[PDB]
RNA sequence: UGAGG
RNA sequence: CCUCUCU
RNA sequence: UGAGGUAGUAGGUUGUAUAG
RNA sequence: UAUACAACCUACUACCUCUC
């Protein structure tokens, strides 16, 4: 059912009355719920239709308190008339301006009194009056006077009357309860409305069960001491002293030792000495906490009084002998009676059985008997391991230290608690089975609360008095009894407490009946917060309403009107067919809602609430049809790609007589000359060059950066062909086996199972080598590849070979590649110079002098060569060519002799080696191109000036962000412990992180440890409290205007709204938007996935919020979530025959990489292709063994018969062999152009492509390409590109909601045209009175997906230098529901939220308090916190879609994106600049990356070592992430509280 | 480590190796002067390994461009053992990082208030602990006449020998009853007697019996009769006020009760 | 000044 | 007449 | 890649001397 | 409990040489 809350407040709505509750905390609530009832007319000025509300108190301390809590509750402007600020002093001018200004006013009586009386104010004009502690009426008060005002007064508009009492009658006044009740309602004109005993609420009064009271009477017994009689003249003695002296003031000094006297009087010997203690310390702190010297000298001899009667008590003790027997001898006959009955009750009785309160007067008291009794307990063998003593009192640390004591008494570690009197309020804890009063009760209240803490039947409520007292008492108890029983009588009577049936068109039944039920389980269904489900309101219609809503039918009837929760599609009231009895006209009210339901659907054929997989197969065919072609269904791992080659490399093989086109490569070094590199930077620049010669026509290509080992240099491609036509098929022949030579001999990429491919199918072309030949073109060199059809082989030389040929000239050895037969094994090295001067014999220039270079040779390799037979002649100079063929992650003399000389130019040698990088590059950048023409042409930008054939392509860019970490030699690369001890722990409440000390800093108690204490603890204590270790002219709505720790124009919004701006896309971001992280090159489509998948969000949101505008966010996120989930990306990409050209790969040329114009023999590829059934079974192995050489290699295309054959036995036996695994597809895979892909490569793929156009073109443009992906079905009424401006979606009455709402709109930076939005923006699904417009639950669907594509665009491009990994962390952290909450706290938009639920005013409150006490700042301890969605909660979810509804509204009223960007950066740019100087991280990365914490992860439960405790904390999640993430945020909160 | 940091810069830089220059310096603290090519600088703490890890410091800091001298831990243990609290204990309890420069963090519990000391050695997180702890604790002839008076170790290699719980704030009273015998026995006989002609003769033999030189000062009130303010020079701060004619009766009587 | 004693 | 509260 | 050497850092141990 | 000197052991860091 509704809050006991929810039912008092609509009752004082409807009739004055007393509101009691004794149980505390709801009276509160209370109030401010009838307060903002009666808030409709507030705002309006006291001359036109003006109301304004009054809260009066008895005591200025409780109007302080209430007018503070209405401060931090509320939207209204408060205002605080007392005594203190001379009121009494004002004029009625004064008064008008302050009844202007503010809307409450909250004073005591005698101030509101004079106000009214001297016409100030009018009965009239004010709206609700409540008064707080009404019970104070009785009499000539102020209270009672006030409502005098009302009997001589208009009588037509007279002010509501709400009279809030903790107590109904005033104490020890019941001599006629229910005359006293009578005048009370006669008083304030109302009923006194309670609620009954419940499990919700307990009513002390309304109880029937009663415990067994038994009168235990102690013995007068009063012998007298003499130590009593010395101290007490003692301390007379100083009072006479003290009186005289001339001065943390006397009368606190009187006070306390009066105290102790009492103590000594009524409790015994013992109790005094644990009591004196309690003083000493009292006397210590004030004697530090004092000024002048005087006061100083006043505390310092009291404190001295305190260590004599220390003494004089503690020698009596020991006189007679902690023991039992000491304490039992030595004290007064009730502490004796008390410790007797102690014993018997709870005698070796199981510890969790035993729960007792026993009742102290007065505060100091609860002290002095908690130490006698945990004394007595300690020395008991009997009474020791069964009972835990704890006191209780009905700063900071105080209040932190008594909560913790309440706790452990409700948990069950503390067994007895020593409670003080209960004065004004009762007291929280659980039902007690024993009570023991130990001081005489003095109040009706004191008996009645605490004989309710004796709830159980078998409970036993003993009370400790004085025989002389026995007889005076027994009528005490007795006339409160019968006056309980009339209390009890009087608020009885006061306690708050045929149809045709639905037949659907299939057959079926909707009995009215079960309609009440089945509205209550569709309300289920709505998306709804943790607080709770929103039932339906019922209301009956009042006789004046029946008369609009009908005629004559509606007499001698009654209707009721149900009121659905504003979340859902029936937002009118549905009136009921009028009927007599009221429980009738609700199973009609119910029915006929239903049946209205199911016309809107929301029910099914059996008028059961439809289902999200229901929702959801309804809109499968409209939007998810092309799942059905993959074998998939929206209804109810990785996959392998073919690889397809650009057109412009497919059949681009040259022929003979057609024309050819070579494209020279050029590459400059961007190094400057030094030793290291300058035979690079000379040799690179060379006129003779390589080129791409091929068939088909290239695209204008980009500059590419390639790292080499010497620096970094730029590749560029020839924009201008050079044409050439062959002549006949030799040079054809001469071209290709040039070509063959340069991958198999230079390069190493042969593999034994390669043959030269003359069948142009697939990435078939030519590399030639180019001289300055003719004049002005670069001729072919046909000389050079005639010369060079195979490298020669390093034959070495016989030592009388050696001796006949003429081998040294020193013009050969100019430029070419020479290699030493001896060492190094066929390692090319290039002759950067050769010295005329040096011989074989010359001095070592190394300055390690060997003398002649022919004694290291020959000592290095004496058998290895003959000695050097030619001693005079010039010395080789080399420089060692690396063996490195990828190349994007950023000076021997030896003698010519001995070295193997290939004649090979040597300028081309290097560049040869760039080629393979080069040619991957080509491959994918010509795949770019394609993709950005295609693209452009359907947006039909492809004749802009910029984007059409005059486009020039821009040098691509280096990512200076990615890691890249490189293995040694330029590969890309793909502690102490100690003991600690075991323990567990309990979830920390958000009030523990408030305080700003750690755990081990915190000051021990010295009121609980009194005797263990020591001085040093002492001086601690106070040092803390002094802080040396750790109002009412401002609006609650004021920012504090400080550094918490013109907007420039977003690019993207600026495309978007002129065409001027729109600059081309890029081959270079279409390059970064197919290559994946793992190609391991220097860009990458990490980056603008982040972009494109905001777009993708933002433009789904909008799409789904315009297209199906009446449906809840629940079913709204789930089909926005299978949208843009990654297996719908995944099955669009793939439609679009796109996934075949992605980069994926890392490039190794050597081991999986089948170079250009080369393949697997045509036989064996047909053989794969042709037949299935073999395909599995070919394995690396089998290829190896195919070894074909000569004929087969080059001039035939086919493998012999003998090892075709071969081939095939082999591979089907390897079915039979070690090798079964046949997971040989990926080794294999390169052979026939298939690339596994993973799923996930894919969809970021496509959020890449979205982000290139996003950024380049702007957001109208970009959204037609998500029609080209098939993502968005556009219906023909409305284009997809007009989805901004397309419809997503008295002024007293909208007003009436909204009082304040200029510092809403203040703090916003924007003020709202039309307020139905903000009004909107505002509601919560539980207010029940907004029925103008609906929940912030549909504005916040949109206000989420604006927010963060704006957020997004923002750090896309300011933050360019950080890792896109960062980027993503970035933007995680500012879209966080808890960093959004926290800025509506700042901003002060909390207040203006409307919302009925207690549980969530509670938690708003207590964050409110702690983002306060944090200083307004998103800190760590805020995202440990808990959240809703981690799944009590102490982050409601509210305040963070308050504000995305909030931004929402602000771009729904302006429809301009520049604007709500400008809200949107003048709320986060603290968080911004935060953020980007530290970025946070995840909560797994926090826990795994903490020095002191190893996590142990299994309802996840984390083991983590924490200054030398492991405790294991258990998170607790529907998901196993969730219960991770929950289990290192109990883990993150341990390690926080005790911390170094 | 700062050592190692410095150490590697040069290997890296490819120029000369630093070297140490450990002199004994003031006090009981070595000083340290790191001679590194083409720049001087100073570092002085109380170990040579101290020294060095300083010295490092200071003239890292210059090319990119505090060390008490004493037994913190030992005289943290003697302040403690002086003033009668309970002992100090200082425990390595965590050690976290790398083997070649790890990070130890150490504990000083002093009763319940504890302070931790986190550095890169053992001894030197120890000494870190007992340091913080010393400040917020604290925040010389008088300790020979309280020796006199009373049995007191004042030092804590005394203690070790003879093996203190510390005096608890309930246990304070008793401080005029452990006096030393001898001294007690005799201003008691001196308070039973009853020869002196005059209670100021008495109270002042009971007084300077116990060796407590009294602080009798003029306390302003409203009252014909002085009424003054006997103030002592101990540990316990008994601080008295009477009329002129009681004073020397109160400070007989309070002798009386507390070295009963 | 109002309530209680 | 006193306690508490108020002005 | 493996092996060896040099300088350092941190822990533990042992013995001597010193202070406390 | 610190300090100074010498030895042993363990874990690690920088550099160098040789080899692959």
């Amino acid at each position: 059912p509704r809050g006991y809350q929810l039912r008092l407040v609509d009752h004082l709505t409807k009739s004055n009355g007393i509101v009691y509750l004794p149980t505390g905390s709801g009276k509160t609530f209370v109030a401010i719920l009838v307060l903002k009832r009666f808030s409709q007319d507030f705002d309006k000025p006291i001359e036109s239709g003006g109301k304004r509300a009054l809260f009066m108190c008895n005591t200025v301390e409780l109007a302080r308190q209430q007018a503070m809590a209405v401060r931090r509750c509320t939207n209204f402007k408060v205002g605080f008339y007392v005594g203190e600020q001379g009121v009494d002093d004002w004029t009625r001018g004064m008064w008008s301006d302050e009844i202007k200004k503010n809307q409450v006013l909250v004073g005591t009586a005698q101030v509101f009194l004079d106000m009214v009386t001297q016409t100030y104010v009018a009965l009239s004009s004010l709206s609700v009056v409540i008064i707080d502690e009404c019970h104070h009426g009785t009499g000539h008060h102020p209270f009672r006077e006030f409502m005098r005002l009302f009997t001589i007064a208009n009588q037509t508009k007279l002010p509501r009357v709400v009279g809030l009492t903790g107590v109904l009658i005033k104490g020890n006044e019941i001599t006629n309860v229910a005359t006293k009740l009578k005048e009370l309602e006669i008083t304030y004109r109302g009923n006194i409305i309670t609620v009954s005993d419940t499990k919700e609420l307990e009513n002390v009064m309304l109880y029937a069960t009663k415990p067994t009271e038994v009168m235990v009477s102690f013995p007068h017994q009063e012998q007298v001491l003499t130590v009593t009689r010395l101290i007490s003249a003692e301390i007379e003695k100083f009072y006479v002293s003290l009186d005289l002296m001339n001065i943390s003031k006397k009368s606190f000094v009187k006070q306390l030792f009066n105290d102790f006297l009492y103590q000594m009087k009524e409790y015994g010997i013992y109790a005094a000495s644990i009591a004196i203690i309690s003083l000493i310390v009292e006397f210590d702190i004030k004697r530090r906490q004092a000024e002048t010297l005087s006061v100083k000298l006043m505390h310092r001899t009291a404190l001295t009084l305190c260590e004599k009667i220390r003494h004089l008590l503690v020698q009596k003790l020991q006189d007679m002998t902690n023991t039992e027997e000491v304490i039992m001898n030595f004290s007064t006959p009730k502490v004796q009676r008390f410790l007797m009955s102690l014993k018997v009750s709870f005698a070796d009785k199981d510890p969790k059985d035993i729960c007792c309160l026993v009742f102290v007067e007065r505060r100091y008291t609860c002290k002095c008997i908690y130490g006698l009794l945990l004394n007595y307990i300690q020395s008991t063998p009997e009474l020791r391991n069964v009972l835990t003593p704890q006191f209780m009192v009905g700063s900071v640390l105080e209040r932190k230290w008594q909560k913790s004591a309440i706790q452990q008494f409700r948990d069950g570690n503390a067994n007895l608690m020593i409670c003080s009197s209960v004065l004004e309020e009762g007291i929280d804890v659980q039902a007690c089975n024993h009570v023991f009063i130990l001081d005489p009760v003095k109040t009706f209240n004191m008996y009645v609360q605490s004989k309710g803490r004796a709830r159980t039947t078998e409970a036993k409520f003993v009370l400790f008095t004085a025989d002389k007292e026995r007889e005076k008492t027994i009528q005490q108890i007795y006339q409160y009894r019968k006056a309980h029983n009339d209390i009890a009588e009087y608020l009885k009577d006061r306690v708050l407490e045929d149809i045709d049936p639905f037949t659907n068109e299939n057959g079926a039944v909707l009995l009215p009946n079960n309609a009440l039920a089945i509205l209550h389980r569709y309300c289920q269904t709505i998306p709804t917060d943790a607080f709770g489900f929103v039932i339906p309101w019922f209301h009956v219609l009042q006789e004046d309403e029946r008369d609009r809503i009908f005629g004559v039918s509606a007499k001698g009837k009654h209707v009721i009107s149900i009121n659905m929760p504003v979340n859902c599609m029936l937002r009118d009231t549905i009136y009921s067919d009028p009927m007599d009895n009221v429980k009738t006209a609700k199973i009609s009210a119910a029915f006929k809602a239903c049946k209205v339901l199911y016309s809107l659907g929301e029910l099914n054929e059996r008028f059961v609430p439809k289902t999200l997989k229901e929702r959801v197969a309804s809109i499968a065919d409209v939007h998810f049809e092309h799942w059905n072609k993959y074998g998939d269904s929206v209804t109810a791992k990785d996959r392998t790609y073919k690889t397809e080659c650009p057109l412009e490399f497919y059949d681009a093989l040259p022929r003979v007589g057609e024309i050819c086109y070579a494209y020279e490569i050029f590459l400059e070094p961007q190094f400057e000359s030094c030793e290291y590199t300058e035979h690079m930077y000379l040799n690179l620049q060379t006129p003779r060059n390589y080129a791409i010669l091929l068939r088909n026509k290239l695209p204008r290509l980009a500059e590419m950066p390639l790292f080499s080992n010497q620096g970094k240099l730029h590749v560029r491609v020839a924009n201008a062909p050079l044409e050439v036509i062959i002549q006949n098929s030799e040079q054809l022949e001469l071209l290709h086996q040039f070509h063959g030579m340069v991958f198999r001999d230079i390069l190493k990429i042969w593999h034994p199972f390669f043959v030269l491919d003359r069948r142009s199918k697939e990435n078939s072309y030519l590399v030639v080598p180019l001289i300055l030949g003719a004049g002005e073109q670069k001729c072919f060199d046909w000389e050079l590849m005639t010369n060079f059809r195979r490298l020669p082989q390093s034959h070495g030389s016989n030592v009388q070979q050696r001796e006949q040929q003429p081998a040294p000239r020193p013009e050969d050895f100019e430029g070419k590649i020479v290699t030493q037969w001896y060492a190094n094994y066929d390692k090319p090295m290039l002759v950067t110079k050769v010295h005329r001067e040096l011989t074989p014999l010359s001095y070592m220039e190394k300055n390690q002098q060997d003398k002649t270079y022919y004694e290291f040779t020959m000592s290095k390799y004496g058998n290895r060569i003959g000695d050097v037979v030619h001693k005079d002649k010039f010395m080789i100079e080399v420089r060692d060519l690396t063996e490195q063929l990828t190349f994007y992650v950023h000076k021997v003399i030896l003698i010519p002799e001995l070295c193997f000389n290939f004649n090979f130019p040597g300028d081309l040698w290097l560049k040869l080696i760039f080629l393979p990088s080069i040619l991957n590059r080509m491959y994918f950048l010509l795949h770019a191109e394609a993709l950005r023409k295609r693209f452009n042409t359907y947006l039909n930008l492809h004749l802009l000036p910029f984007n059409g054939t005059d486009y020039m392509p821009r040098p691509l860019e280096i990512d200076y962000s990615l890691k890249r970490n490189v293995d040694p030699l330029g590969n890309v690369i793909p502690p102490m412990p100690t003991k600690s001890i075991e323990a567990s722990v309990a979830n920390l409440e958000i009030t523990e992180f408030e305080n700003p000390w750690q755990k081990y800093m915190e000051p021990v108690d010295l009121s609980r440890n009194l005797l263990s204490t020591y001085p040093v603890e002492l001086d601690y204590y106070y040092h803390f409290s002094v802080g040396n270790v750790c109002y009412w002219a401002k609006n609650q709505f004021h920012m504090p205007t400080g550094n918490i720790y013109k907007v420039k124009p977003l690019l993207i919004l600026q495309k978007t709204v002129s065409k001027e701006h729109i600059t081309p896309a890029e081959q270079g971001e279409f390059l970064a938007a197919i290559t994946a992280s793992s190609a391991a090159d220097v860009f990458d489509m990490e980056r603008l996935e982040i972009l494109g998948d905001s777009f993708l969000k933002l433009s789904a949101t909008l799409y789904l919020a315009s297209k199906y505008s009446d449906w809840n966010e629940g079913t709204l996120t789930e089909v926005k979530s299978k949208l843009v989930s990654n297996r719908n990306l995944l099955f669009c990409l793939i439609d679009a025959d796109i996934p075949k050209t992605l980069n994926t790969i890392q490039f190794t040329p050597r081991y999986t990489w089948l170079p250009p114009g080369i393949s697997l023999p045509h036989n064996v590829l047909a053989l794969w292709r042709e037949n299935p059934e073999f395909a599995k079974i070919i394995g690396p192995h089998n290829l190896r063994d195919l070894a074909l050489g000569d004929e087969e290699s080059l001039v035939k295309g086919n493998c012999s018969d003998i090892n075709y054959n071969r081939f095939v036995e082999g591979c089907r036996a390897n079915g039979q062999s070690f090798y079964a695994g046949a997971d040989f597809s990926s080794e294999v895979n390169f052979c026939v152009g298939l690339v596994t892909i993973p799923n996930k490569v894919i969809a970021d793929t496509l959020e890449a492509l979205l982000g290139v156009i996003v950024k380049n073109y702007g957001l109208q443009h970009a959204f037609k390409m998500l029609e080209y992906f098939k993502i968005c079905r556009a219906d023909i009424d409305k284009p997809l590109t007009q989805l901004l401006n397309l419809e997503l979606g008295n002024t007293t009455e909208i007003d009436g909601f909204l009082i304040n709402h200029y510092y809403l709109e203040k703090n916003l930076g924007y003020t709202f045209k039309d307020r139905r939005y903000l009004l909107q923006a505002l509601t919560h699904p539980s207010y029940p009175t907004n029925r103008i417009t609906g929940s912030y639950q549909e504005l916040e669907f949109i206000g989420d997906a604006i927010l963060d594509f704006l957020i997004s665009a923002y750090i896309f491009e300011n933050n360019t230098k950080m890792n896109p990994g960062a980027l993503t962390d970035l933007r995680s952290a500012l879209v966080n529901n808890t960093t959004l909450a926290c800025i509506c706290v700042r901003h002060r938009l909390h207040f203006f939220i409307l919302a009925e639920n207690a549980k969530l005013s509670e938690i708003i409150s207590k964050f409110v308090n702690f983002q306060e006490s944090q200083g307004h700042r998103v800190t760590n301890y805020v995202r440990i916190l808990l959240e809703e969605a981690d799944v009590n909660v102490d982050v409601p979810k509210a305040l963070g879609d308050v504000l995305e509804a909030l931004i929402a509204a602000v771009y729904l009223d302006c429809r301009d994106l520049q604007r709500t960007w400008e809200v949107i950066f003048n709320l986060f740019e603290p968080e911004l600049q935060e953020f980007t100087r530290k970025v946070p991280i995840n909560h797994i990365r926090q826990l795994v990356e903490h020095k002191h914490a190893k996590p142990v992860f299994s309802m996840v439960s984390c083991q983590f070592t924490c200054m030398e405790k492991t405790i294991k904390v258990y998170g607790f999640g529907s998901n196993k992430d969730q219960a991770k993430l929950s289990a290192a945020k109990h883990a993150l909160q341990q390690l926080s509280k005790c911390d170094a | 480590s700062a050592v190692s940091a410095l150490q590697e810069f040069c290997a890296r830089t490819q120029i000369n190796l630093p070297t140490y220059s450990f002199i004994p310096g003031e006090d009981g603290g070595y000083v340290c002067k790191v001679e590194l090519l083409e720049i001087e600088a100073l570092g002085n703490g109380r170990s040579k390994r101290d020294a060095k890890h300083l010295a490092a410091s200071n003239i890292l800091r210059k090319i990119q461009l505090t060390n008490l001298n004493r037994d913190m831990v030992k005289e943290l243990r003697d302040y403690c053992v002086r003033r009668e609290m309970p002992l100090p204990c200082i425990e390595v309890v965590q050690q976290s990082g790398t083997p070649s420069a790890p990070e130890f963090v150490a504990c000083c519990s002093v009763a319940s208030i504890v302070r931790y000391g986190k550095s890169d050695k053992k001894k030197d997180a120890r000494q870190r602990a007992a340091i913080e702890m010393l400040a917020l604790i604290s925040s010389e002839s008088m300790e020979e006449l309280e020796a006199l008076r009373r049995k007191k170790f004042t030092t804590y290699w005394e203690l070790k020998e003879a093996g203190h719980t510390g005096m608890r704030l309930c246990d304070r009273h008793n401080y005029f009853k452990n006096f030393y015998p001898t001294l007690k026995k005799e201003a008691i006989e001196a308070i039973n007697s009853d020869e002196y002609e005059s209670s100021k003769d008495k109270a002042m033999d009971v007084m300077s019996s116990l060796k407590i030189t009294p602080k009798i000062s003029e306390v302003e009130s409203s009252s014909l009769v002085p009424l003054l303010s006997v103030e002592l020079n101990c540990a316990f701060d008994v601080v008295l006020m009477a009329k002129e004619t009681d004073i020397y009766d109160h400070i007989i009587d309070y002798f009386r009760t507390m070295l009963i």
